[PDB]
């Protein structure tokens, strides 16, 4: 999940 | 924590927080192939989801959400709030979209792609309106907000109560700019029926947008990160 | 026009007055046989919902070309929050008619109405989590009407009548003893509810031209129609 | 067709 990572930055 | 901010607070936040006009990797040398043109809106658009999910941990309340529930807002709004953005660049340019400031279209280039011409007419008239309206950019980024915040709140508790305890303030915001802008109390309420009534034409172009690229998927490009959006609408 | 000489009071009456009447349907279920409820039901209150265009104050000013396409475009929302309202007394359920109230499970009959039904349920939590009102009701209606398809294919007009429904649903309010800030949260709260409203109507077309490629009911020639103009 | 005749009468 791409959109997970980038909102966990 | 969100709750505490001020109309002009909630403006200058939203205002900090847009995200930048990207460039496409346009060539003016290879005038247009189907495959050329959607790859030139798909890496356009990938690298455009990157800085609006920066951009939604920027927005008021945003952060107070959890997981899961942020996924969930991004999922269902991303097209909605990249295709008002789209639309909100392209105000100046009558009967043209501009994707990128390299990158202007019509509705005769929007041809080139089977089924997108529809699209396009939709996105014009939208921004036709904007442009009829006078939309400003402090309500812009409020819809913009109100759309991450509301297309996804009725597809899930108590953390509804929350997002619309801040999309309230959204509201109060909207008013409190109008009536700035010595509308009436009467316009004022007009005004926010007519650019909220835009929304629900916004989430229509999504829809028919989002079964579009359902379409060139099984077509045979498209991001990984795209994808991965576009299998949260499944098909 | 005359829409606009219409004060809120009488614009509301005016509404009430048109409202259809609530239809009942026919007669365990099966694919098909609800299928075929559900499909005599929505052919039978879609010519009544025609009628009570004709009665929307301002819809006739409009001419027969621009009437055709604001019905095409929002009859299944127009069909929806009419659903939507009769099972607000209703909590987990939906009543496509007071012999036919159903649940999500029921829904699971249909391969690929439950995921629709769940939001219809949760629009009719939402309208009574609101408390919402048959005057507000009626008014949200019309709206959907005249809204919905303004933007594709006298502009100025619907924009005005639009606008004088909007002066309405703020008196309504007025009445009730609501705030200036408890008004305006209001009218927002109501109107962001027609942009789900538009996207169950979506999903609920995508649902209907997969049962007529399905083949597995014969739909209504009417139905049919307006279904085609979704394409 | 139809939608015509409906609205019509
Ligand atoms: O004409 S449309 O509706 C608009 C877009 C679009 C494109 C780039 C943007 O930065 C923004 C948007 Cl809104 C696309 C589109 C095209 C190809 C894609 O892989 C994805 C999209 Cl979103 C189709
Ligand atoms: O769950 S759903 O989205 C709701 C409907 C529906 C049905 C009857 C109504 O009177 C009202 C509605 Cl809103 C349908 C539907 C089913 C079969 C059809 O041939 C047509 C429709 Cl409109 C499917």
């Amino acid at each position: 999940k791409i959109l997970h990572r980038l909102l966990q930055d | 924590l969100a709750l505490s901010l001020t109309a002009d607070q909630m403006v200058s936040a939203l205002l900090d927080a847009e995200p930048p006009i990207l460039y496409s990797e346009y060539d003016p040398t290879r005038p247009f192939s189907e495959a050329s043109m959607m790859g030139l809106l798909t890496n356009l658009a990938d690298r455009e989801l990157v800085h609006m999910i920066n951009w939604a941990k920027r927005v008021p309340g945003f952060v107070d959400l959890t997981l899961h529930d942020q996924v969930h807002l991004l999922e269902c709004a991303w097209l909605e709030i990249l295709m008002i953005g789209l639309v909100w660049r392209s105000m100046e340019h009558p009967g043209k979209l501009l994707f990128a400031p390299n990158l202007l279209l019509d509705r005769n280039q929007g041809k080139c792609v089977e089924g997108m011409v529809e699209i396009f007419d939709m996105l014009l008239a939208t921004s036709s309106r904007f442009r009829m309206m006078n939309l400003q950019g402090e309500e812009f980024v409020c819809l913009k907000s109100i759309i991450l915040l509301n297309s996804g709140v009725y597809t899930f508790l108590e953390e509804k109560d929350h997002i619309h305890r801040v999309l309230d303030k959204i509201t109060d915001t909207l008013i409190h700019l109008m009536a700035k802008a010595g509308l009436t109390l009467q316009q004022q309420h007009q005004r926010l029926a007519q650019l909220l009534l835009i929304l629900s034409h916004i989430r229509h172009m999504s829809n028919k947008g989002m079964e579009h690229l359902y379409s060139m998927k099984c077509k045979n490009p498209l991001s990984d990160l795209l994808l991965e959006m576009l299998d949260a609408h499944r098909l």
